[PDB]
RNA sequence: UAAAUAUAGUUUAAAAACAUCAGAUUGUGAAUCUGACAACAGAGGCUUACGACCCCUUAUUUACCCCA
């Protein structure tokens, strides 16, 4: 059970990371949600109650994130599970020949650094932070999930940054598996598909729909309370470990 | 030589002494240069020709044994390929090791002090001691300090690993531990140390001395670890057993079985548990 | 929930197959367990209670099939999740030069029929039986979550036949999810590591200690029951569609 | 250079086989056709000269291949390339919700039998002929290279039994090539999509010319010629091994 | 045929970018060599002659490569192969509980700017470049070669840096592939596994001894002339287009 | 100072058992085969021989407290 659990969940005041935040504290859990200062996770906070604080930061500052970090472990003592939901997208072509424009590499870096380099960040200082835990009976101090995208296999076009930094996320689940291993924390990725976020539902109704439609089954937007049951069901398997599992009900994105 | 013809006369009398002696260990008769060890040498060469004659009579008595057993006489998952796999597995601890596991510095310069017969059982305590680290879930990145290329230590290394030698995931250098790693970070481990180790610290690089001193010389270890100004350490023997009879300087397979549950988060009894039983009486 | 589903193990006398029934009944399921007659399964099914039946039956032949899955029609009303758990392994070299031992064709053939073959024989006939159910709110009639291994990924030396068997069980998840997306059923595959399957836990104590020490964490051999817990997981989970889980503790084979 | 190369071309009297034959056969291999009685391979290796002869072979059949791979060792002295190319498909839905009708399961295991178990009867029998040839300088004994298809990832609908038996193509590639490599044969596998073989101008012309458009770039069917090149290259690089190459111009398999 | 083709190899000054332009330059190519202006590649563009020649880059500036690409149209008028072989590691543990170490953030951003970020910045410039390209007769423009690891797929423990920006290059390869594809650009990845570059070179004798003893067939490390021979084939197979082939032989990466 | 005491992988016994090392692609007794290593603290004696008997060195333990 995940009941008495401390979960720090990036990205936590919108999107998969409160739906995450709402799951986890219904069944028993205390969640921390990290996100930036502006992006209105107080409300969020206040609103699950109790189990749930508000920690403002940036994840690609190390500061702000132990600073984060810190205030999980003066009000609830420890950290058990890291949740990774933090995440922007850009959509650029590379090159477009017509109208010869090119992808900007500031565009490039700064999807980089918040998706790869801010995952990585939150990962180094949580493997610190949970290394501090005595074992539980089976040897696990803690886990962590990460989101990455489909885009991190199939991309679409203009999601050149957006899959380099979910393919950074996939790439490196693995040898973080295998560093993590001897601590006894376990490395998971989630791969989501199309989800009703509000990145999406922010697109035009047209564009939208037709996505929607192109899910096999079911033929619908990704809940984000499905998000947060496999979440659970990855905290709850002490067997789930350095694999990636993808929640896009059947989906393959088109060219 | 005098000594092949010298030996039958020895031989008449009846002095414990085998059949018959390789043209090598005629070289090593020859050396003794009293009867006395002379007596020691002959004995040492009786039993060991026994123990090969009876080891052969078990041999071949198997043999026959397995043979009539012969004539007396599915779904699988794997091959029986369990040996090849385990030893290809701790194969990839021992690369991993070399690039992020704990030092741990065996000092080979004890060749001076030591007689053939003390050298011989340093190396098989060595084999033994690379043996454990080899075979543990967090192996040590074990170095061999101040091993001379063309030293007898060395010599009888190669002889005794064979091709493995080139193949062990060991670093093996003529240099000093002083000019591998920092001077500050370094314990040198000794009975005769005041100092006693009261915790394994993950940051220190421990130096066990090849020696097997049959021959006590006392201090030889600290005398190093002086010259060079080193931190010296000795284990708290006196503290949690009873010691009762034996010399307290363990060997080298016993010292690194210590540091090696020691390192994997046991406590000093776990440690303690390789300590010869027959030199104490439970723990206090 | 999983109160009131009917599930088809296939090899459910046994094995993961048993580890999910139990957890399945437990949870107030009803299950067939689908085996031969030769295994124990009248006992498991009389152990298991009242929600749980036994239908002996060859997954390689069509006839046992439809005769078991008519006995689930009769007994419970409904089918509507198959796990498919029947397996057969065998360890032979494709070519020995020293020995000039070549591996049988009919070695291949027996495994192929087993594993590859039953599993599909079981997923168009259960198809057709989840097809008569009526849709839920979700637009869901079914789910079918096949058994494949990390053979599938990663098989060793002596595991062509059962590498190929378990390749082609992933290759077809996601056609198959495809297929069955219009009628609502949803194709699911888990890839078992090395599991206390009864053939693992009849090794040597050496054996068995050397493979659990493989596995990176946890070091231990795959408890069943974590199976049952991510086939209910899948169960539960309406989004989880046409993926391989690989539950395996992160775990790569090595030659 | 693949000059003085002895390959065993399987179905090597039409599509990609016969590509590969007139490829290697002009670089100045010799080259045996491996095919069906009634394929018209003897017309092909009249036209291919000297260097190639037609073996009539069942390639399910281990008589039918050792009876060729005997007819390769008397003409040509040995075997150094196996090429398996034969293979069939059958386009049939799992389950049919509205007419009610069921993938036969005499066509699965037909589909299997050619694709699956054919390639792995070459590969056994053709690994004994190549474990007779004396190791070359880099000790290689001989390059067996196995046809998957892009079906083994992203398989279409009614695509079910295509993929399992590409799928197991993929599966087996690895525990084959680990267990070859002692002897000092590579295992590589090429997975060709959408190709201007008979197969596929066997479709409607309306979808031929979509599944053309539909490829990234170039946007036209596969050169058979393209695929021989590869095969070429895979020969020629003494380091390829225990891979799947994808020849597909970059397309994914849409439902 | 690569002959007359102009080759920006980004990293040629060691390693495989040298060995590319090495043989690209044999087989009657133009090369140009992007390395850092220390990196002693003057005395290499010297030694493979006229139709060699150094440009002074670091591939993270934009201004740099630029200059570069500006130097490459001076001289041989035009960009028709883009190979990236630039690339740093660093082997650092994510988290060693023992030492307390946590993995520098820098050293993680470096090994992304260089690697991920660096390949992306050629790409998107080259592609500039190779636009103005009139198309041939099979409407190709350009290929864009890159180079990941087999880390991208099994990372060793310390290699999360480097599996990260390995796992970004895979990721973006299709996306970028299917960006291009309308202006007829093809983008390809190699994955090389344990080559005797410098990056291996770097480890200690015996640990590279028992690595390459590792590799299932052939039993060495990679030469880099095998790296060579595969660029060459991609750029003369005009069908390989959105894909990672592992040159690895056969290898996969324990902990 | 005096007493016992000293197994250099571990025990037991008065030589074995279990361990160690190298080789092995093992069809699931490899539960094996082929090799390597074999030194009852150390040195020197006596004797027909001995692990007994003498002596020295070092070490351990205990007793002593120093000629109480
Ligand atoms: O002869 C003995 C004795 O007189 C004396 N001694 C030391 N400890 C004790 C003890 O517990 N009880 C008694 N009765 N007598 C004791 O020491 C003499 C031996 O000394 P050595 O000359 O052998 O050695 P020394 O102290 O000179 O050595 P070092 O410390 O200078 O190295
Ligand atoms: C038998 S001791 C050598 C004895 C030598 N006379 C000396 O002065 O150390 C072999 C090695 O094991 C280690 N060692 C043995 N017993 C030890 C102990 N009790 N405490 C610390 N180190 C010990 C030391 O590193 C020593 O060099």
């Amino acid at each position: 059970s995940v009941k008495g659990l401390v979960a720090v969940i990036t990205g936590g005041a919108s999107g998969l990371g409160l739906a995450t935040a709402e799951r986890l504290v219904g069944q028993g859990a205390s969640a921390v949600l990290l996100d930036l200062p502006n992006s209105g996770g107080e409300a969020q906070a206040k609103k699950l109650g109790n189990n749930c604080v508000f920690a403002p930061a940036d994840v690609t500052s190390e500061k702000d994130v132990q600073t984060a970090l810190a205030l999980a472990k003066g009000k609830f003592g420890r950290v058990d599970v890291a949740v990774n939901c933090a995440g922007i997208a850009v959509a650029s072509k590379t090159y477009n020949l017509k109208k010869g424009q090119t992808h900007t590499l500031e565009d490039f870096q700064r999807v980089l650094d918040v998706n790869l380099m801010g995952t990585f960040n939150v990962i180094r200082l949580v493997a610190g932070e949970m290394g501090q835990n005595e074992p539980d009976q089976g040897g696990q101090r803690g886990v962590i999930i990460n989101t990455a995208s489909v885009a991190a296999f199939e991309g679409q076009v203009g999601q050149a940054a957006y899959s380099a930094s979910k393919g950074g996320i996939v790439g490196m689940t693995l040898p973080i598996a295998r560093d993590l291993a001897p601590i006894g924390i376990r490395v998971m990725t989630i791969a989501p598909g199309l989800f009703g976020t509000p990145l999406l539902t922010s697109l035009p109704e047209k564009v939208c729909n037709f996505l929607a439609s192109q899910v096999p089954f079911p033929s619908r937007l990704g809940d984000p309370a499905e998000y947060a049951h496999l979440v659970q069901a990855i905290i709850e398997n002490p067997f789930l470990n350095g694999e990636v599992i993808r929640l896009d009900g059947a989906i393959r994105m088109q060219p | 030589a005098a000594t092949r013809e010298f030996i039958e006369m020895w031989r008449l009398l009846g002095r414990e002494v085998p059949e018959h002696i390789t043209e090598e260990e005629l070289k090593t008769l020859m050396e003794c240069v009293s009867n006395t060890a002379k007596k020691k040498y002959l004995k040492y060469l009786y039993t060991k020709e026994k123990v090969k004659k009876a080891r052969q009579i078990k041999k071949e008595m198997k043999a026959a044994a397995r043979e009539e057993a012969k004539n007396i006489k599915k779904n699988f998952l794997f091959l029986r390929l369990w040996d090849r796999n385990m030893d290809i597995a701790m194969g990839w601890k021992g690369a991993q090791a070399m690039q992020f596991g704990q030092p741990l510095v065996f000092d080979m310069a004890y060749e001076n002090y030591m007689k053939r017969k003390e050298l011989q059982n340093t190396v098989s305590q060595l084999l033994e001691s690379e043996g454990w680290n080899r075979r543990n879930v967090d192996p040590f990145h074990i170095y061999f300090c101040n091993l001379k290329i063309d030293g007898a230590l060395h010599r009888e290394l190669v002889k005794r690993y064979q091709e493995k030698w080139d193949k062990l995931l060991l670093t093996s250098t003529e240099k000093s531990h002083v000019d591998l790693f920092p001077k500050d970070s370094i314990i040198y481990l000794t009975a005769d140390s005041p100092n006693v180790m009261t915790t394994f610290r993950h940051d220190k690089v421990y130096v066990i001395g090849s020696f097997v001193d049959k021959s006590m010389q006392p201090g030889t270890s600290l005398a190093k670890a002086k010259r060079l100004n080193l931190a010296t350490e000795c284990l708290p023997l006196d503290k949690y057993l009873q010691w009762e009879i034996g010399n307290k300087n363990l060997t080298l397979d016993q010292m690194i079985r210590i540091l090696l549950c020691l390192k994997n988060n046991g406590n000093w009894q776990e440690a303690l548990q390789f300590v010869p039983k027959r030199k104490h009486t439970g723990f206090l």
